[PDB]
This record gives C-alpha cells, sequence and structure tokens, in this order.
C-alpha cells in the first residue's frame, strides 16, 4: 500500500469517523487541506467550519490530521508507481465511503494535482541558491606599491536566497580556477544522467 | 492564599448593607470580572448610574479589591468551600455568598485561560522534512558511493531571539542513532501512562 | 580512467630513473610521511648534497612522487589502468613494480585524508532528552504541562555547537514517523537499484 | 523477545554482534577490562593503555577494541539506567549466548558498583543551567542631582550560571530597588515551599 | 537435530539472531536465509 506496511494511526481513526460525517462537510475539510499543503493560512476558517458543523475540536483534530497524511502519502508518488485505479482500490480496503472515494481521487489526479507538484518540488533545496550575481572587471594603473601595475581583476557579488551578500575580488588565477571548476562540474553532470538512463530507466 | 490588610477592609465595605446595597454590591462585582477580562480599558467601566451615590474613594478602593481577590483565588484554584468561608469570615451574608460564587463561576474558565497564558518557554519544535542523496564525487575524491541524509527541524518560537529552522545532515548510522533516541524518550512517555 | 600526466608532471618524474632504487624508496617513505605529517623543506637540502642534485632537484621529484600516489588514490584507479598510465614514462620494471606497491599500500590511508577536504555540512553529534511536567508557575499554581526537553549537538567545522528544545507528546510521536520513513526509503527497489547499478 | 537491561526492548543488533566479540576474551580478562570501562562511567578516567595491553590476549585490533569498549558501556550504563540486577542480568546476558563465566564474571563487577553508578547518571542528567554562586552588595544612596536627599538603599546581585561542566561561569549582574528586592526574595520562598512538597 | 550444521553457517555469515536460546528453529533457519 502507498501507506506502508503498517496503517497511521491517524488514518484509521479518521477512517472510522467518515461513516458519520455529511458529505458536504468532508468537501469543505477537503479544501482547507489541499489550501494548507499549498501554504495557504486556515486557521481561523477551520474554526468557523467547527462550529458550523457542531464538529468538537477533538474530532476536527483527527478528521484533518487523518486527511492531511493521507493526501502527503499519495501525492509524493509519481503517476507511474499509483494510478486511479489501484489508489481507488487501496483505499476501499480502509472501508471509506465510495462517494468520498471520488472525491479523493479528484484531488490526486485531477487538475489540482500540478499547483501541488510545482509546491512538492520546492522542498528539495537545503542549501540556499543564487539570488543575482554581478561583476565589475578593472584594470589597475598605479598602486602605492607600483607606478605601473597594468592587472586586470574581478570584483563580484553574490546575493543569495538566504539573503546573505557578499563582495569580494577575485586575482585572475583564482578566476581561471573558478571557471575550470564549474565547466568540470557541468560535464560530471551529464555524464551521471546518461548513466541514469541507460542503467536505472528501463 | 493570604490578602493584605488592604484588600481585607476593602471586602468589609463590600458586606456592608449600608455602603452597598445588593443592587450595587451586583454592578461592581461584575465591573471587577469586565475591568480584568476585557480587552477594552473601559475606564468608564464604574461610572454605572446606580454606583453614582457611592462616595468615589470608597467605590474605586472597593472595586481594586475585589478585582485582587478574584486574582488571588483564581491562581490558587480556590473551591467554592474556600471562598464561602473567606467571605463569611468578611460577614458577608447568606445572598452575597450565592451572589459571588455565581458571577466567579460564570467566569472561572476565562480567567483560567488568561492566567496560564503567562510565561517563556523554550523553542518549540513543530514539525520535521528529509532529504535523501547518495554521494558521488569531490573534488578531491571519486567514488565516494554513500547515502546521506539531510534534516530539518522546525521551530515555533518567539520568547527569544531565534532563528524558525534547524538544518544538519546525517550518515545512516547518525540517523539511526537520532531515531533510536527519540523512540526511547517516546517509550518513557508510554511508561509514565501507566501511573 | 587512466592518469593524463601533465609534460612538466613527466619532467619532474624524470628524475626518479636518475638515481639508485634505493634511493626511489627513500623518495616514497618521505613523500607518504609528508602527507601524513606535513611537508618539511630542511629535508631536501641534504639530499640534494647527498645526491649532487640541486635542492630544487630533489623537491621537484619528490613532490611529483606524492602527486602521482594521490591522484591514483583520488581516482582508485585500478592495477591495470595504473600500468597502463605510467609506462607513458620510459624507466623499467623494477622502478615501474616498486611504484606500483607503494601506491597499493598506501591508497586507503591517503584517501581517508582525501575526505577531510569536502565541503563542510554541519552533521549530528548526539541527542540528550528529558521529560519534565510543569506544576506551578508565579500566576497558576496547580498544572500539569508535560513537555520533552531536548539538547541537540551538531559538529561543523571540527567545532561543537548546541541547541536546546521543546516538543509535545504528540509532536514527539510525529517526528519518529516521520524519520522513520527516512530510512525506510533506502530499502525500496528505486534506491536498491542506485545502489546496484551506479557503481 | 525482550530484554530488562535494554528498557523492555529488542537487542539492538549491534549489540548482539559485539555481545560474541565478548566471548573472545578469557573470563579472567573479561573481567578486567569490565573495571576499567566501569571506573571511566564513575569519571575515574580510563587507562588505554591497560585496555590495550590486555586485550593482545585475543590479538583484537583496534575496530575490535573499539566495538569491546563501546558494548560493554552500553550494557552497563543501560541495566544501571533501568535499576536491573546482577541477577537478571546474568541471566539475560545468558540468553543472547554469553558463555556462563564471562555472564558470571561481568555481573559480579556490576553488583559491586551498581549504587555508586546510579548516583553518577543522576548527576550526568540532563541540565539546562546550574546556578554556580550569588554575589551581592548593599548600598544606601544619600543624594542626588534628581532629588535632593534620597535615603534608600539598594542590592546588586551577581549570578554564577554554569551551562555545561569545564566552562567558566557567567555572571549575570543586575540593579535592584529594595521593592523590587523585597518581592523576589518572598517569590522565591513560595516556589521553595512547592519544591519542598515534591521530594 | 542436525540444526548445528546449518546455524554455524548462518552465524559464520553474520546471522547472529542463530545464537539466541528462545527463538524456534524455523525462525532461526528460515529468518537467516531471509
Amino acid at each position: 500500500s502507498f501507506l506502508g506496511a503498517q496503517l497511521p494511526p491517524e488514518v484509521a481513526a479518521m477512517a472510522r469517523l467518515l461513516g458519520d460525517l455529511d458529505r458536504s462537510t468532508f468537501r469543505k475539510l477537503l479544501k482547507f487541506v489541499v489550501s494548507s499543503l499549498q501554504g495557504e493560512d486556515c486557521r481561523e476558517a477551520v474554526q468557523r467550519l467547527g462550529v458550523s458543523a457542531n464538529l468538537p475540536e477533538e474530532q476536527l483534530g483527527a478528521l484533518l490530521a487523518g486527511m492531511h497524511t493521507l493526501l502527503q502519502q499519495a501525492l509524493r508518488l509519481p503517476p507511474t508507481s499509483l494510478k486511479p485505479d489501484t489508489f481507488r482500490d487501496q483505499l476501499q480496503e480502509l472501508c471509506i465511503p465510495q462517494d468520498l472515494v471520488g472525491d479523493l481521487a479528484s484531488v490526486v489526479f485531477g487538475s489540482q494535482r500540478p499547483l501541488l507538484d510545482s509546491v512538492a518540488q520546492q522542498q528539495g533545496a537545503w542549501l540556499p541558491h543564487v539570488a543575482d550575481f554581478r561583476w565589475r572587471v578593472d584594470v589597475a594603473i598605479s598602486t602605492s606599491a607600483l607606478a605601473r601595475s597594468l592587472q586586470p581583476s574581478v570584483l563580484m557579488q553574490l546575493k543569495l536566497s538566504d539573503g546573505s551578500a557578499y563582495r569580494f575580488e577575485v586575482p585572475t588565477a583564482k578566476f581561471q580556477e573558478l571557471r575550470y571548476s564549474v565547466a568540470l562540474v557541468l560535464k560530471e553532470m551529464a555524464d551521471l544522467e546518461k548513466r541514469c538512463e541507460r542503467r536505472l530507466q528501463d | 492564599m493570604e490578602l493584605s490588610e488592604s484588600v481585607q477592609k476593602g471586602f468589609q465595605m463590600l458586606a456592608d448593607p449600608r455602603s452597598f446595597d445588593s443592587n450595587a454590591f451586583t454592578l461592581l462585582l461584575r465591573a471587577a470580572f469586565q475591568s480584568l477580562l476585557d480587552a477594552q480599558a473601559d475606564e468608564a467601566v464604574l461610572d454605572h448610574p446606580d454606583l453614582k451615590h457611592i462616595d468615589p474613594v470608597v467605590l474605586k478602593h472597593c472595586h481594586a479589591a475585589a478585582a485582587t481577590y478574584i486574582l488571588e483565588a483564581g491562581k490558587h484554584r480556590a473551591d467554592k468551600s474556600t471562598l464561602s468561608t473567606y467571605l463569611e469570615d468578611c460577614k458577608f451574608d447568606r445572598e452575597r455568598i450565592e451572589l459571588f460564587c455565581t458571577e466567579y463561576q460564570n467566569n472561572k474558565n476565562s480567567l483560567e485561560i488568561l492566567l496560564g497564558s503567562i510565561g517563556r518557554s523554550l523553542p518549540h519544535i513543530t514539525d520535521v522534512s528529509w532529504r535523501l542523496e547518495y554521494q558521488i564525487k569531490t573534488n578531491q575524491l571519486h567514488r565516494m558511493y554513500r547515502p546521506a541524509y539531510l534534516v530539518t527541524l522546525s521551530v515555533q518560537n518567539t520568547d527569544s531571539p531565534s532563528y524558525p529552522e534547524i538544518s544538519f545532515s546525517c550518515s545512516m548510522e547518525q540517523l539511526q542513532d537520532l531515531v533510536g533516541k527519540l523512540k526511547d524518550a517516546s517509550k518513557s512517555l508510554e511508561r509514565a501512562t501507566q501511573l | 580512467m587512466l592518469l593524463e600526466l601533465s609534460e612538466e608532471h613527466k619532467e619532474h618524474l624524470a628524475f626518479l630513473p636518475q638515481v639508485d632504487s634505493a634511493v626511489v624508496a627513500e623518495f616514497g617513505r618521505i613523500a607518504v610521511e609528508f602527507l601524513r605529517r606535513g611537508a618539511n623543506p630542511k629535508i631536501y637540502e641534504g639530499a640534494a648534497r647527498k645526491l649532487n642534485v640541486s635542492s630544487d632537484t630533489v623537491q621537484h621529484g619528490v613532490e611529483g612522487l606524492t602527486y602521482l600516489l594521490t591522484e591514483s588514490s583520488k581516482l582508485m584507479i585500478s592495477e591495470l589502468d595504473f600500468q597502463d598510465s605510467v609506462f607513458v614514462l620510459g624507466f623499467s620494471e623494477e622502478l615501474n613494480k616498486l611504484l606500483l606497491q607503494l601506491y597499493l599500500d598506501n591508497r586507503k590511508e591517503i584517501r581517508t585524508i582525501l575526505s577531510e577536504l569536502a565541503p563542510s555540512l554541519p552533521s549530528y553529534h548526539n541527542l540528550e532528552w528529558r521529560l519534565d511536567v510543569q506544576l506551578a508557575s508565579r500566576s497558576l499554581r496547580q498544572q500539569i504541562k508535560p513537555a520533552v526537553t531536548i539538547k541537540l549537538h551538531l559538529n561543523q567545522n571540527g567545532d561543537h555547537n548546541t541547541k536546546v528544545l521543546q516538543t509535545d507528546p504528540a509532536t514527539l510521536l510525529h517526528l519518529v514517523q516521520q524519520l522513520e520513513q527516512a530510512l525506510e526509503e533506502m530499502k525500496t527497489n528505486h534506491c536498491r537499484r542506485v545502489v546496484r547499478n551506479i557503481k | 523477545m525482550r530484554f530488562r537491561f535494554c528498557g523492555d526492548l529488542d537487542c539492538p543488533d549491534w549489540v548482539l554482534a559485539e555481545i560474541s566479540t565478548l566471548a573472545k576474551m578469557s573470563s579472567v580478562k573479561l573481567r578486567l577490562l569490565c573495571s576499567q570501562v566501569l571506573k571511566e562511567l564513575l569519571g575515574q578516567g580510563i587507562d588505554y593503555e591497560k585496555i590495550l595491553k590486555l586485550t593482545a590476549d585475543a590479538k583484537f585490533e583496534s575496530g575490535d577494541v573499539k566495538a569491546t569498549v563501546a558494548v560493554l558501556s552500553f550494557i552497563l550504563s543501560s541495566a544501571a539506567k533501568h535499576s536491573v540486577d546482577g541477577e537478571s542480568l546474568s541471566s539475560e546476558l545468558q540468553q543472547l549466548g554469553l558463555p556462563k563465566e564471562h555472564a558470571a564474571s561481568l555481573c559480579r563487577c556490576y553488583e559491586e558498583k551498581q549504587s555508586p553508578l546510579q548516583k553518577h547518571l543522576r548527576v550526568c542528567s540532563l541540565r539546562m543551567n546550574r546556578l554556580a554562586g550569588v554575589g551581592w552588595r548593599v548600598d544606601y544612596t544619600l543624594s542626588s542631582s534628581l532629588l535632593q536627599s534620597v535615603e534608600e538603599p539598594m542590592v546588586h546581585l551577581r549570578l554564577e550560571v554554569a551551562a555545561a561542566p569545564g566552562t567558566p561561569a557567567q555572571p549575570v549582574a543586575m540593579s535592584l530597588s529594595a521593592d523590587k528586592f523585597q518581592v523576589l526574595l518572598a517569590e522565591l520562598k513560595q516556589a521553595q515551599t512547592l519544591m519542598s512538597s515534591l521530594g | 537435530v542436525k540444526l548445528t550444521e546449518i546455524l554455524e553457517l548462518l552465524v559464520a555469515a553474520g546471522y547472529f539472531r542463530a545464537r539466541i536460546k528462545g527463538l524456534s528453529p524455523f525462525d532461526k533457519v528460515v529468518g537467516g536465509m531471509t
């Protein structure tokens, strides 16, 4: 099962609560789960839904926790690996009512999915990225130590997505090492991609 | 629970039928709770037209006495038996003892939620995420071919200057060690439920 | 695959056949000693006078030999590919066999040193935990508030850092669940193929 | 299978593995090695020279030694953690396949140091901070530009706080009005009354 | 019982749960093969 070898306790709890729940309330809750996955703050809207449904907060918490887990584990699977027929079968082993299964399936496979995939791909980053890169190229004509220098250098400034920024000067012997290193890594990324496509894809 | 001589004299004046009738006692008592719990700093909270005959120095003294006893009774989790004992000591009559308990019981939950919201605490972990990578090469070393985990904890507290995420890396042995520690901790919560 | 010795790197190594293999064995000893501990230029002027060559001749030969061992260990080049790399140099079988043994004797230790150079990410060291129940505060006198106090120890750049943190019970059950799913991934058929095929 | 010294859990696979390395020593030197690790747990240092000198009996390599010290430290600490007696420990180490003579020896050393171990393990248990000391000065104020005559006492406090053992204490220094000082002392006495009701 | 031949093999492989006195022969043998 896409839920792993042993059913998470929050999913088992939620699946027995669904028998008592009006489909109108289920579909209202499901929107909050999906929009929370896209990063939207929903806390006040959930509270209003609670008193509207007369759900105590102990049951809201169990329902919301169980729905989040089910969608998280399904949406992390590529379309090669979970497909509508096997998803629908596996959810029926949880004894989820068939009408609610259709609503869940529409979230995992319908037109909501591409925006969810975009948000899920953002979470692979762990180190910061280059946000900006600026330079100037200078030639030194004279200096305190030399009447004539005539030596080039590159002044560089990086801004990272961390919000950190660095300004530093690069000797041309050091720029050659940087340029070499970057082209080398690009060759070795391309070689690794060809290993993967010819051995891991089959 | 101890109460200063200033607070006790304020209650001794609320106990009078002369100084306060049963109507004024109720209105001042309600104003006491309101001024504690309302977010509006209602400076006119004492300007009730039935309170207007009381000496404004006495009125404002008994209002602060009531509010001070309410906070002390709340903090010390006072039961009705404790409340009724202290009121009868201050010579309250059976009607006003009932009135004080009725207002206190109505507000008890709001007061206890307020008193419990005051404090500072450690940074609270709220979530975790992980990445699995296979390590290929370094500019100094080929054929590394070892997995690493990249773990981030999300913390959510502002009681002291802090940064919201803690990021670190684990080998297979380091992540297996870490998980064992957290399950050891979780097994101790289970034992504590057997108390 | 094979080593691409630069022309200057070849020219430095050309000193090796100019002297007895017993001296090349001494160059091998001092070469790996420098990798192990650090270089000490004071020996180069000694060997120079003993061999009737310049100190730069000794330095270039020995530092060239260290680089041969270092690049071989970095690549983990096979014994067969090593020979096919070295036979671009013209010297005789006795020296070729000496160099091959000097490589295989030391590649595993050198690779341990070379692993210290990688980009220095922060990493896990240790974790401590304590189960606390808060029973009173200045403002409110009877309570039960259970929490797990956590002390997380980390390394970066060889410097230890520590962070003191807190969770409630239900969050701690979430933390274990997620990081158990992390460990489960290395057992999945996808990651098994990577380990099996990317080698 | 579950074991008391493991905390009512099945034995870790690295522990069950390295219990077979303990069987490789003589029973007479397994007991001597326990004494060295147990001294370290009691804070009395560790003698790596002696550990290596006796384990030469079994011709251990340094990976054997590391794994042997690690498993003895785990067994002894975790039995003491859960207050397991040597009678239980001997019986349940034998279930894991440790020879009966080796089981014996190992538990007659635990039996001797069980009580001082638990006192040390309580001292080592997780702390966020420790109050190392207190200093105070009381001043009397005579006059000011801001108030022509003052005539009030004032207090200065310095609190030494230690974050970790083997580190210098941080001073927290502050000044207080005599009213602020009075209320602080009275509040600390109320906290102490609650503390004394717990233990 | 002929187990000693194959349990010596599983221990020598590094499956040490063949040593635990308390598991049944099926768990040792079939568990160790797995």
